[PDB]
Parts: structure tokens; sequence; C-alpha cells
């Protein structure tokens, strides 16, 4: 009986549970293409953060090395 | 920056330190030492399209002055036609780390000798020797990545 | 010097072709690892009843606000690393001839 859960769980009603079903063929289709598309961001969004763990890593031996 | 300059002046052409030589000697046509001086260098500068002043005339002279004689002679000539005749911070960087291939930051002799290997070309055992101290100007054993760019200036 | 500064210059020329190319190709292993890696994540949809069709779409639905909180939340971490290299960078920080010969010759 949280106020938000019963409006966070609410946005499947309002944008799924009410109408046709060869409209929910080509809907749950581009709900999928949204994540395919989302969890390709995630990727080069890792891949990026190892490569800042090198630069950090490189710049922290500079600050050291030169003073 | 500067054995940089010897190689594209080592690689001159025989039938191009003809004409720099005899270009040279029209340069001199009145210095008592046979070397360019501040007076010649007026010359061909300001009867070129501008008008240096008599210092900023000496430090063209000191950027290849290997001798302290402000007399830019004919090998100290050779240096000057070449620097008028590269590759970016942001790329060296890229590189660096493929060097690196332990990723401490570095780049001990270890990491540079395999990378020799793998360039198809033939590594003595004096190449390796001769690289590592033009790279690494404190002797500590690794070439960092402030050297690693005073090392791979103008490298094509 | 024990060797020609020509070859000197060579050798350093032979060394930056192959880490240009070894990063053309770990730049490749890291485009094939991405698919992997979105054959695992995002397993491609292929077809139902319209009742049990349903509580599939409110799935991905589920799944979306999930996802990108997923994407935020590394983001935010990037986000937060460009802004320390440009804090870590700026504290080191602080630490002609062929128109000559023309008119000679
Ligand atoms: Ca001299
Ligand atoms: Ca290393
Ligand atoms: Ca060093």
């Amino acid at each position: 009986r949280e106020k938000k859960k019963i409006l966070a769980e609410r946005r499947k009603v309002l944008a799924i549970d009410h109408l046709n079903e060869d409209q929910l063929r080509e809907k749950a289709k581009e709900l999928w293409q949204s994540i395919y598309n989302l969890e390709a961001e995630k990727f080069d969004l890792q891949e990026k953060f190892k490569q800042q763990k090198y630069e950090i890593n490189v710049l922290r031996n500079r600050i050291n090395d030169n003073q | 920056m500067d054995d940089i300059y010897k190689a594209a002046v080592e690689q001159l052409t025989e039938e191009q330190k003809n004409e720099f030589k005899a270009a040279f000697d029209i340069f001199v046509l009145g210095a008592e030492d046979g070397s360019i001086s501040t007076k010649e260098l007026g010359k061909v500068m300001r009867m070129l399209g501008q008008n240096p002043t008599p210092e900023e005339l000496q430090e063209m002279i000191d950027e290849v002055d290997e001798d302290g004689s402000g007399t830019v002679d004919f090998d100290e000539f050779l240096v000057m036609m070449v620097r008028s005749m590269g590759k970016s911070e942001e790329e060296l960087s890229d590189l660096f780390r493929m060097f690196d291939k332990n990723a401490d930051g570095y780049i001990d002799l270890e990491e540079l000798k395999i990378m020799l290997q793998a360039t198809g070309e033939t590594i003595t055992e004096d190449d390796i020797e001769e690289l590592m101290k033009d790279g690494d100007k404190n002797n500590d054993g690794r070439i960092d990545y402030d050297e690693f760019l005073e090392f791979m200036k103008g490298v094509e | 010097s024990k060797i020609s500064a020509s070859r000197k210059l060579q050798l350093k020329t032979l060394l930056l072709q192959i880490a240009k190319q070894e990063l053309e190709r770990e730049a490749e292993e890291r485009r094939g690892e991405k698919g992997r890696a979105l054959s695992t994540r995002a397993q491609p949809l292929e077809l139902l009843g319209f009742a049990e069709l349903q509580d599939l779409a409110r799935q991905l639905h589920a799944r979306v606000d999930k996802v990108d909180e997923e994407r935020y939340d590394i983001e935010a971490k990037v986000t937060k690393n460009i802004t320390e290299i440009a804090d870590l960078t700026q504290k080191i920080f602080d630490l002609s001839a062929d128109a000559m010969m023309q008119a000679l010759l």
C-alpha cells in the first residue's frame, strides 16, 4: 500500500491492458526494440567505464611522478 | 623532434644536396668564415617578404647551431632546410595502451621488445638498446605517458 | 649513436603501424562482444494467444523501466569519471625553404 508502487505498476494497465491484439502484436515488438537499443547503450557505457579506470590510473601515475 | 630532422637529412638525395650546396654558396657570397650569419640571413629574409629583427634573426640560427658559432654552415643548413619541407596527442594515448599490455601505466623493456618483434622487420641487439634510452630520459626503466609523447613526435 | 637516426625513425614508424592495427582489431573483438551480449541480454522476440500474449508486454514494459535504471546508474559513473579526469588532467598540466630556393638559384 505504498503510493508510488500502486502508481508505478499502473503504467502497464494504462498502456497495454486496454485495446487491440493486432496492435499488441505491433506494440510488443517496439517495446523490445526499445530494450535492445537500451541494452546496447548499457554495453558501450561499460566498455567506456573500463577505459576510464585506465586513464585515471595513468593520470594518477603522472601527478605523483611529476611532483 | 631532433633525431627526426637528421632522418630526412640522411635520406636527402644527392641530386638534392647539390641544389642546397649551390644555393648555400650564394647564401654566403660575402661572409668571412664562409658561413651563414645574421648579415646574410638578413638579406634573403627581407629581400624575401619579411623584415625580421636582428635578434629574431639570431634565433633562426641558434635552433640549428650545434657548434655555437652563430654561423649556420652547410651541415647546419641541411638541418634548416628540412625544418621547412604529424601525429596527435589525442591519438598517441590510444596507442599507449597497446604497449602497456600488463596495464600498469608504463612501458618496460619487455613491453617494447614484444612490440619490436611484431614489426615484421629484423631487430638486432643494439636497436632495442638505443631506443629505450632515447625514450627513458631519466633511466627509470620505463617510458611513461609524458615521455611516450616526446618520444613519438612527428612519427607518421 | 649506435644506429642511424634514419633507422631509429624507421622502427618508430613501424611500431605505430601495428598499435593502430592492434587497436582496429581490439575495437573489433569488441564489436562482436557486443552482439554476443545482445543475444544473451536481448533474446530476440518470436510469437501467441490474445490472453497470455498480454502478460508479456506488461513484462517488457516493466523491463524498460528497469533497463534504463541499469543504464542510468552506470552513466552517472561514467559521467562522474569524465569530471575527475579533467580534474586530474588539470592538476598535472600545471607541471621557408621552397620559397627561398626559388628566390636564389
Ligand atoms: Ca655553426
Ligand atoms: Ca607496463
Ligand atoms: Ca621514464
